[PDB]
């Protein structure tokens, strides 16, 4: 796909995900963008839906779309397995959601991104993702677990 | 004004010499940690203490 | 063994050697290493007997390990050919001994660095290389034999 | 022929080629030349030329030879077609000749250099094309047809 | 041929060719002659068009005829090779170019000296030789390139 990672002091720590005219990155990482298209850009604040400037150029616009709502229980597939829920991802087992997980859209059957992976390294018995979330009607909020130590 | 001038630039001087030598108290033992070190070399003429 | 060249200009006109814990470097060139983890490593100027700094982190240590004394004075490995002595470093053949071949190190029968090559061109037919070791209890030492240019 | 193209933002712009005496690079265009070896060449600003200051070393120089004036007006082997004129420019047939890919040499059959493009988007169904030349006793003359448009 | 080497010290640094009419023997280098008859020829310092005295008898003239103007740039008898251009020197590859062997003539086709060369010890990728030629008419030209070491 295209999901280009964040290195710091030559390490990978998070990474950063390109949505329709925008790109999404972590800003609770430190680091830069190995593009040097993408390092161009300038980084604007936000709240914890870490938000950055979608200045991209005209050859590479409309990479990945985002999903709207009416949104399934299903299945929908991840980088390291899979997740099979609606109100928040699917608890996964141990193991899974290491270090430098941070900022990996979470993609339906059809390519479409409906989350993006940002905290919640372990939640007792299985491990629940803090991600960021289009409501019911089109409005990105943030879904949180209690006692979900950020990535 | 000439007087505290003189103790201020020897006072410099000297401590500039002594971590000269501070430098090359090290030196040779930085470069090889598996070498062990005397304990004549370690507090008395240097400082370094004894580690890993 | 793990040997990052230094760059300058686009050509390779040295070598920086990683031993346990500490990471080399000759004084005499000039350039940027190819690693981007080592560029952030503050590298400190010293005397003749080239201190730096291991700065690096836990992840990859202990690449290989210096050799200790008792030092024989018979077979010893060479990237180029082979060296046969301890007291001075053997008459090798031409090729090896042009430019930018410093920072080269010499590993031992079981893989353990012994000596790290700085001078010593071409001395007529038998040509001596100017190297660092440890003379008898593991001190640093810089031995260097007469007319030994920068090599 | 090795003639590197020019980079901006990504995709190519334009073609600087090596010509013996002095490298080409059309001022039209903008970039940066990729190459570390080229990227040491002082960018001086010339004449209406659209030229490049020649300040590459003279060993990697003249391995590409010039064709000299007094050309005939047979075959030239361009790089996506065949010109065979002498005064003014043959047509080429339509399609080629978009935005950003100009400054490709116009060779021979001896393979020597005769002339570098500039100009000739689209000029109806007869293809002309602004070309730089080498008029009858070597002086270096741009010639452009009406209605020109740079590329 | 004939062509005679300077004995200096016990090793060969320079080559004395003789031409129809004066020897030659290049001011630069240094020792003495090989030949019992030539030990009569009286040494004498000159301008950089490397000038000496060729007073030998008869008994061994006419050995090398020399060339006149207008040389084709065909092929060429250089001792290790060959050189095939006019103006300038060819592009001899590396290992030619060593030291300690100045004055080598360059032969024609038809065993001819037509320049003895001077110069030129490394360039980088190539290799350009300072030689002595004949412009228009016969008139003794020294020709030197940029950055030539006298070799």
């Amino acid at each position: 796909d295209k999901t280009f990672p964040i290195m710091l002091n030559g390490q990978v720590n998070g990474y950063a995900c390109v949505v329709g005219g925008r790109v999404f990155k972590p800003l609770h990482v430190e680091g830069r963008i190995d593009n040097e298209q993408l390092a161009a850009i300038k980084l604007k604040k936000a709240s914890i839906y870490d938000l950055e400037y979608g200045d991209v150029p005209q050859c590479m616009k409309s990479d990945t779309l985002q999903y709207t709502s009416d949104k399934p229980p299903g299945f929908y597939n991840w980088h390291h397995g899979a997740v099979q829920y609606e109100n928040n991802r699917f608890t996964v087992p141990r193991g899974v959601g290491g270090k430098g997980d941070s900022g990996r859209p979470i993609l339906d059957n059809k390519g479409r991104v409906v989350a993006i992976v940002l905290g919640g390294v372990n939640e007792g018995s299985r491990t629940a993702l803090s991600v960021v979330t289009w409501n019911q009607k089109g409005v990105t909020v943030k879904d949180t677990p209690e006692g979900s130590e950020p990535w | 004004c000439t007087c505290v001038a003189i103790i201020m630039v020897s006072c410099v001087t000297s401590v500039w010499l002594l971590c000269r030598t501070r430098n090359l108290c090290i030196t040779p033992y930085k470069l090889a940690p598996n070498a062990q070190v005397p304990i004549l070399l370690a507090l008395l003429c240097c400082i370094k203490p004894t580690r890993a």
